[PDB]
């Protein structure tokens, strides 16, 4: 029923003090725990008066998690649960999976496995990582690693915050999610996927600001994933559980990546313009201008997408609005997928901040899908990685950090294989 | 008339020099003409001391009268100068001197 | 984490005061005081310099190695003078002697041990180590000779634990020294084999940059230590604070070094405006960019837009946008692609603390690992040869016990290091 | 249903302010969109309590659709609908179609397609120009040329405001204007015409005026426009569609240009005088003194007049008053056509501004024709435009502009066949 | 859209204090202060002018060139001198020789760099460039070499952004210099070949049309100065005023020059009443038009009731009917049928802006572009040959490093440019 989840790395840290927000926040559940099962799928009633979280927090420097333990919100999680290892970070994956990060992992799983067992009949662990990062990389890495075999019988739906297509920020960025992306690969069951810079479009865009913070994105993320797990797990018209996403989301065992994407993102001063029709936000799911991730659908054909909705929606305005698409070919969906499209309808409607910069409408569209356009996204970071190997580049970093040129080199042919499946699976009939 | 000449400064491949000109009543010898080359090509990277002497083109020797200077020509200063050589300059058009080339009617 | 300052000779001595002078402002550290700290971040990190012992004096946590006492007896006798427990004065009553070989085989070889003794006492203080922090001057005798050694004998205790380096590399124009590429070449050499991170500055890049981008007209040394120690300032302690994208000794080092020479850099701060009338404020960010990047404003004495760069580390230090300056960076990367180097797609590694220096709004130290430096070493080479060819001042060298082969040596080293750092350039 | 509008220029963006304003004036919808289908075909419900307009503007200067968002009314359109170009506008065809108004039509279309999908099926877009401009003449041009092509299933109805025939403003004017009528020709359905300084005459002998502020002759259009579509698309006593128009209105696929008239032109204070007679409106139609269009009838034959009546009139009056017309044969229609008067009865009564200086009488005739007449109009510009060729001027302004000395002399040969044209349709039997 | 000024020598510098004298209180920005705008429109376009710092502080976006520097140390020691940021001041302290040759070969070629340098550092300021506005005087040094320098470069360095050129060409009567003919003939030359929209006044031309049309008895130069400022103010800025038909630069530039060559024009304003008394306020229009199209009131030197006009540009700027302005302009067309030249049917150009000059009512600036400027070039040309014939004061140009071929070139060129003007005339 429940689904744990995991925030490594500062990013799906911060993220995670974002996604977290917005929970309690539609769920009437004051910072300090006590609202006056649900949505029991996420929370735990401890205690008789508040509502401890359902996750966990993974950092090797303090700075981050320690910021949570300052601002309201501090009440809300056990003073347990923020695993952290004073130690160095370092934006090397080596350093942060093997040398540094090992140290850590057990107290880590302790808790996933602490955690884990206190629930009832439990679905999996939202995994909240940075692929390019040290402690997001590297670690998670194994973390994941070590659930697959601990609980190889369930859902790991990792959701990741993959490199800005030109505005990364580490310079090493793709050696971390080069190898964060082959040692997870045989791991996870859903990698849901949001790139950082294809987010700022919308903010410029979609929504207009030139100052966006990353309390923003984090806002954003922080809202698609309301649609995923949050409302999902939550009675509605047609409940869509987590394995169901797995189930009707990938077609082939590689962890497959599905892209988020959200309907209604329209800007606070706006918030009085007459609302959009059922009709407009699903078209909107449509423009490769509205996805949280750089992947324009350039030529990835779809293969399955989830129309998670929530709000007042009539069934037939979907089982309406969709076919009006079925049909406009120029969507072109994969030829072996007859129908892929998993309509998951909610009821209450979605939950802006108070006052950040996000319209508040009386219905969205959370939909994901695998799309043959990160054959591109993966080809395009894959590229980058070779460009530095080739010349060993940052390579000593790793090495002295108990790695060897076949992690490299052997992670590498392993992608190679992601950019041959990515196109097999598609392009072709 | 004065002289014409293109002064670039020895490894540098990136300045294009600097043009003076040069006669009897601007220039009592070398060593003032050196004087105001310091000056106008003053600098601590391809220069050591500014401008200490002046070397053909080639770097193959050294001028030390203002008689060996002829119109539209090109110099390099030194100071060691250890030659890289370094040519370089290239490539600048000769319309320093004058322009060669004219408008066409195209 | 931690760290261990080091300072070797008079110079890395007299910076010493000025990099402390700073570092403690930019932590509320009054002489004996405690943390004042307008703050409360100026603190849960202070560690990384300093230690606990009363409740109110945390005392910097570096070493003075030095074979002149009234240097250290001015340092000591000052200003801020008296913070450092007297414990961290390593002296050397000796002749201080302005020869390589006698703060390095000689005079100094003795003043070691009583120094490792104590690099002992500060390494096994408490928590995790990082590395220790390295200032001196390659132009004479407690400098390049005795605080070459000091790292040749860290690197060997801790091969684990980093070791950057601020050197004093001897100005051109005019060298502070007569035998100067003596005490150079020696030093150099002893480093492209130790220290694996070394910030190279000149007395005169910094009049320069101290005297025409502030339009100071007396420049005394206390300044061009000062605008240095405002750069070691960026780096280190700096990233020991929170960031949307912080860093670390490590991350520079795993991020700048492409080969295990150890490499040198050439520091540039930010806002490097003079005092009143400057005052802009352009400093939205391609201000900062503009600034760093340019040729002057290079702590170095060599251009850069005289050779390629391998790797660049702005590290910045004041709320900005993650857009502004991961954008900001490659238009840099793509104007100038000709000098940038290609094998290697992103040179540059952006890093972001949050809270800036003290008093300004936004600031970015430069760390840059360009091939220009080629052109320095080759000077510092060239003096050598010069002057070795007649065996200069040799006999205050040999006369200490030292080799006609060590000379040779080092040149060689320090010079094929000129060499392979063309091999980029290409 | 509908009918969209694109207000291109400066002109028909002042020009589009006026119609505009006219509109909510007679509807009960406050600047701030809120009023307290019928109407629909030209005004969205955006929900919702306000009445978003339905249609666009575009200008490569601020300047002018600026002031729209000071002015109250402000409120009216969407932040969005209002297209820039922050860079240049340039007094020259070429420069605003080929060069720089190109960057933008994409967007300008997008709206136009965006806008034209919202609604639910249309009839066409009411487009307002300034023929000698250089945002008005040349994009335009393209902007209708990208039109007719993305539906050329509609109607394309231009309402032009033509060189003045003797007061004309930019030094080249005609190079603007023999090529916005050559490559819109082609695209049009039916184009309106507006003359400036023969509306000015209007306000000098039937307005006494001599301080008429363009923001005048745009009340004035504004009024002969509201004729057009707003009351029209409006339910009456015999409806006349946009379709109905181009069909009742153009012998020939030349994107024939109507002119349009008015009859009750009175200043207010002659306010209280005795209104005029449904058979002196009528006559008045027939007097080269009051049709926006310095084209007197000097000898064009009409061959169709859309006489649109708007307020009480009985339609016995008309079918009547336009028979003592049809025998008056000083007023020649063309031969081979029997009768040519489509006679359009609204019911409202026209809605002159509150206090600006129209009469403001309980019936009008807004009558639009084409008449043989233009052949001189064209005639008279076209003749301008050589004289300034046949030194080629202002050439180098557009050739320099990605044009040349084809699409002038390509161009110019174009209207030679349009003076044939409007010549042999008529002059003979 | 923006602008970026250039004072090019002292004259053209002594101008800019009376440019930005007025232009700032037309746009409500005090010495150092910021936008006291008795309106909220004098503001929206400012940009075009000056550049967002502080917050209070739009600092114009100009530049100051002179090889003199007494000048540029009086207009920045007196009034609004205190508004540019310091970094505009491209001074060249060497001697500003009154030389043509000293200020575009010898003396100001160096200062060049140090100029193009923050031409750009103002031009990619921020958003869209339209063009530069150049000052000077065609009777000097620093004014018709080193500024007929800067626009050679500033021409290759965007031959997309316009070049309006304001020049005080040499008046006849007297010349307020010996060699002004070489200084001139050698700039003009330069003109005819970058700017493109050239607005000549002659100082004799303002002292008549001041003295006579101003009852003003003691004209003093910031008079004269004033009075043409307060045209190029109606030019520029005033169009980048909201309008029934606005214009700008373009507009301006495509509709007046029907060939190549640049073409000069000759402004002049409209109210130009003197102060009580004849505050008429005949100004309902047709007065406006009386005067602009009258001899007298041209700043040019030249009379154009001596030679055709080919274009026109009434550039007014206050409520009016566009039925009075496009009206009049006609009969202005007809009542002079006989110099407006015909082959441009329409040769007038009516621009109307908005908002007029601050305190008054209604006003129009007027750009001629006659044929009749034919009679200056040629006055001008003459002098040349009259004196190069014996090569007059020949020796202190060749003596700088310039040619004898260079004097002929620039005569003949500007000679020619006399020869085609006509071509139209008939
Ligand atoms: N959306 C979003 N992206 C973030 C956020 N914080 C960081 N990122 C992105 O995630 C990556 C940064 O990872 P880091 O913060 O360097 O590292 P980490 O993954 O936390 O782990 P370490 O390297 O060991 O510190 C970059 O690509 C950032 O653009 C955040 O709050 N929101
Ligand atoms: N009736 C009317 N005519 C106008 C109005 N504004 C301008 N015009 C006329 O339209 C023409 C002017 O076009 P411009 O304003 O120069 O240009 P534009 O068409 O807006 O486009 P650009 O040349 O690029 O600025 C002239 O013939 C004017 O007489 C207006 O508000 N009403
Ligand atoms: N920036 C800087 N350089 C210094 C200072 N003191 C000496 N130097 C430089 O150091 C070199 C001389 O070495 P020195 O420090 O006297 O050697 P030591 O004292 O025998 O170890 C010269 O190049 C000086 O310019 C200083 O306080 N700041
Ligand atoms: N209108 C006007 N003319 C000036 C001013 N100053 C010098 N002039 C004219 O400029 C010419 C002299 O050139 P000058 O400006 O001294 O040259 P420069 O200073 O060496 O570049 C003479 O024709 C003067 O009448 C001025 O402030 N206003």
């Amino acid at each position: 029923r429940e689904c744990i989840s995991i925030h490594v790395g500062q990013a799906g840290v911060q993220i995670g003090n974002a996604c977290w927000e917005l929970y309690c926040l539609e769920h009437g559940i004051q910072p300090d725990g006590q609202m006056p099962d649900s949505f029991n799928t996420f929370f735990s009633e401890t205690g008789a008066g508040k509502h401890v979280p359902r996750a966990v927090f993974v950092d090797l420097e303090p700075t981050v998690i320690d910021e949570v333990r300052t601002g309201t919100y501090r009440q809300l999680f056990h003073p347990e649960q923020l695993i952290t290892g004073k130690e160095d970070a370092a934006n090397n994956y080596a350093r942060g999976h093997y040398t540094i990060g090992k140290e850590i992992i057990d107290l880590v799983l302790d808790r996933i496995r602490k955690l884990a067992d206190q629930c009832t009949g439990l679905q999996g662990f939202s995994v909240f990582h940075s692929f390019g990062g040290g402690t997001g990389s590297g670690f998670t890495s194994l973390l994941m690693e070590r659930l697959s075999v601990d609980y190889g019988k369930k859902s790991k739906l990792e959701f990741s915050i993959y490199p800005a297509p030109q505005v990364s920020t580490a310079v090493v960025e793709p050696y971390n999610s080069i190898l964060t992306t082959h040692t997870t690969l045989e791991h996870s069951d859903c990698a849901f996927m949001v790139d950082n810079e294809a987010i700022y479009d919308i903010c410029r865009r979609n929504l207009d600001i030139e100052r966006p913070t990353y309390t923003n994105l984090n806002r954003l993320i922080g809202q698609i994933v309301s649609s995923i797990t949050a409302s999902l797990r939550f009675d509605g018209a047609l409940n869509v559980d987590l394995t169901e996403f797995q189930t009707n989301l990938v077609p082939y065992p590689r962890g497959h990546f599905p892209l988020a994407t959200y309907a209604p993102v329209i800007s606070a001063e706006k918030a009085y313009h007459e609302q959009l029709s059922v009709a407009e936000i699903t078209n909107a799911c449509f423009e490769p201008a509205n996805q949280m991730v750089k992947c324009d659908p350039r030529h990835g054909k779809y293969m399955a997408c989830c129309l998670l909705y929530r709000g007042d929606v009539v069934p037939k305005d979907v089982n309406a609005a969709i076919a009006t698409i079925k049909t406009k070919r120029t969507i072109q969906f994969v030829d072996w997928c007859p129908t892929g499209f998993k309509v998951g309808i909610n009821y209450e409607p979605p939950t802006v901040v108070p006052g950040g910069d996000l319209a508040k409408v009386q219905r969205a569209v959370c939909m994901l899908s695998n799309t043959t356009a990160i054959a591109e996204a993966w080809a395009r970071l894959d590229h980058k990685f070779d460009l530095m190997y080739a010349k060993r580049a940052f390579v000593h970093w790793y090495v002295g950090e108990g790695m060897e040129e076949g992690e490299f080199s052997e992670a590498r042919e392993d992608m190679a294989a992601l950019e041959k499946d990515y196109e097999e699976v598609g392009v072709d009939s | 008339k004065a002289k014409k000449v293109r002064f670039y400064r020895n490894g540098d491949r990136y300045f294009k020099g600097i043009v003076y000109a040069v006669s009897s009543d601007r220039f009592r010898s070398f060593d003032a003409l050196l004087a105001d080359l310091t000056r106008s090509l003053s600098d601590n990277i391809n220069l050591p001391q500014g401008v200490r002497y002046i070397y053909t083109i080639d770097g193959s020797r050294k001028i030390g009268s203002m008689d060996e200077l002829e119109e539209g020509e090109s110099y390099v200063c030194s100071s060691d100068n250890f030659f890289k050589k370094v040519e370089y300059t290239k490539n600048v058009n000769p319309n320093w001197s004058v322009n060669v080339k004219t408008s066409a009617n195209m | 984490r931690e760290i261990v300052h080091i300072q070797a000779g008079q110079c890395g001595n007299q910076i010493g005061a000025k990099f402390w002078e700073v570092i403690s402002d930019e932590h509320g550290i009054d002489p004996t005081g405690s943390y004042h700290g307008d703050s409360d971040l100026q603190l849960e990190r202070i560690n990384v310099y300093y230690n606990e012992a009363a409740g109110n004096k945390y005392v910097p946590r570096a070493i003075l190695v030095d074979l002149e006492p009234g240097t250290m007896d001015s340092v000591r006798s000052g200003p801020f003078g008296q913070i450092f427990r007297p414990d961290n004065f390593v002296f050397g009553q000796s002749g201080a002697g302005n020869n390589w070989a006698k703060g390095h085989y000689t005079e100094g070889a003795e003043l070691v041990d009583s120094v490792l003794d104590v690099v002992r006492k500060e390494s096994e203080s408490c928590d995790c180590l990082q590395g220790f922090q390295l200032t001196h001057s390659l132009g004479g005798g407690t400098g390049s000779g005795m605080g070459t050694l000091l790292i040749s004998k860290i690197r060997e205790e801790y091969p684990d634990r980093i070791m950057n380096t601020f050197s004093v590399v001897p100005s051109p124009k005019v060298s502070d020294t007569v035998v100067e590429p003596y005490n150079a070449t020696l030093s150099v050499h002893q480093l492209v084999e130790n220290t694996d991170e070394t910030y190279c500055i000149d007395n005169e890049a910094l009049y320069d940059i101290c005297f025409r981008t502030l339009k100071l007209t007396t420049p005394t040394y206390g300044d061009l230590n000062h605008l240095v120690s405002a750069t070691m300032s960026g780096v280190t302690t700096c990233l020991r604070f929170p960031g949307q994208l912080n860093a670390d000794l490590r991350k520079l080092a795993v991020n700048m070094v492409p080969f295990p020479r150890l490499h040198f850099f050439m520091p540039g701060f930010a806002p490097l405006t003079s005092r009143g009338s400057q005052q802009y404020r352009a400093l939205t960010v391609p201000e900062l960019t503009q600034q760093m990047f340019d040729a002057k404003n290079m702590m170095a004495a060599c251009d850069p837009r005289h050779g390629r760069y391998l790797t660049v580390a702005a590290v910045f230090r004041g709320r900005m946008s993650m857009k502004e300056v991961d954008e900001q960076m490659l238009n840099v990367q793509n104007k100038n692609s000709s000098y940038f180097v290609e094998w290697i797609p992103n040179n540059v590694k952006t890093a972001v603390c949050d809270i800036p220096p003290r008093g300004l709004k936004m600031s970015a130290t430069f760390i840059g690992n360009s091939t220009a430096i080629q052109e320095l070493f080759k000077r510092i080479s060239e003096q050598f040869t010069a002057m070795f060819r007649r065996k200069a001042f040799l006999h205050w060298y040999t006369g200490e016990g030292m080799d006609e082969m060590e000379f040779t040596e080092a040149e060689s080293n320090m010079n094929d290091l000129v060499s392979e750092y063309q091999q980029y350039q290409d």
